[PDB]
């Protein structure tokens, strides 16, 4: 079977060795260094490709699995946020998803600055945090959704689109179900407002480093690549892209921690076996 | 305009 | 500091 044990065994042995390829080392020319002074990484131990970085004072990649097109990044630190809204600002992000628990944001240990749910200033930018609609997923988990307005003197404001996912806690995975559910939610909503772009002729169209939903959970390798795979099995133009494909292109173009847990790659594999998609390479 | 976008 |  090209979903039995055989095959899933083979699948791991390919992804273990992977992510020890990818390990980061001192000074690695792979992977972005601190540019002096203030912190970069969240966790030592998960660095940034630095050739598909989005900024060099961000934890953040450029990632695209087949034709699927995002960027995949850490929470923000506290002095990271102007940096971050800067970002999302310029991309005319067409929706940006956070995975990361309500019970996380409120750990003042975790440091992670509750930034979309509420409004503030940031150095010279200020955003507006307004709340939308509330979709549910299935089995009790709920996206919550908001508008973030940007605003920067000299600059255009731009609205983001926000999907937050407080009920998904880290190291766990939420069923396929579940995870089909929120990639819909994530891919249309980002439909939305890209076509709004589109028919206001912005030239954010013609930038392949724009317009790509941004997603984030904690670290930004578990739960938001469970995510990231997801919503490339939802993308029309990926037939044949298999499990191997998806999980070795996250990696390579972020790091080998992408997918983290085994419950998570379970979940892809279970998501692909539904559409009849390949495992592995032949 | 700044809030075109809007 | 670790997230593993």
């Amino acid at each position: 079977s090209p979903y039995g044990p055989e095959a899933r065994a083979e699948l791991s042995s390919r992804l273990t060795t992977l992510r020890n390829t990818l390990a980061p080392a001192t000074n690695d020319p792979r992977y972005l260094q601190a540019c002096g002074g203030e912190k970069l990484n969240r966790f030592r131990d998960i660095q940034c490709r630095r050739q598909t970085a989005v900024r060099a004072d961000l934890n953040a990649n450029y990632i695209q699995v087949g034709n699927t097109r995002t960027i995949a990044c850490q929470y923000p630190l506290q002095s990271q946020l102007e940096s971050h809204f800067r970002m999302l600002a310029e991309n005319r992000t067409p929706v940006l998803a956070v995975l990361a628990s309500s019970s996380e944001i409120a750990n003042q240990r975790f440091g992670m600055p509750d930034y979309f749910r509420q409004s503030g200033t940031y150095g010279s930018i200020t955003v507006e945090s307004k709340m939308t609609q509330q979709v549910g997923l299935g089995d009790g988990i709920m996206a919550d959704m908001y508008t973030l307005t940007i605003r920067e003197a000299g600059q255009k404001t731009i609205s983001v689109p926000v999907v937050h996912v407080g009920n998904w806690p880290d190291q766990t995975a939420v069923s396929s179900e579940v995870t089909k559910a929120l990639a819909s939610l994530v891919d249309q909503t980002a439909e939305t407002k890209r076509n709004m772009y589109e028919s206001k002729g912005s030239s954010a169209v013609a930038d392949d480093s724009k317009l790509r939903p941004v997603i984030h959970c904690r670290a930004g390798v578990g739960r938001t690549a469970q995510l990231i795979g997801a919503m490339c099995m939802n993308d029309s133009r990926n037939s044949q892209l298999s499990v191997e494909d998806m999980v070795s292109q996250m990696r390579v173009q972020r790091n080998g921690i992408m997918v983290q847990k085994d419950e998570q790659l379970d979940v892809l594999i279970k998501l692909a076996e539904g559409q009849g998609r390949p495992l592995l390479n032949s | 305009d700044a809030d075109e976008y809007l």
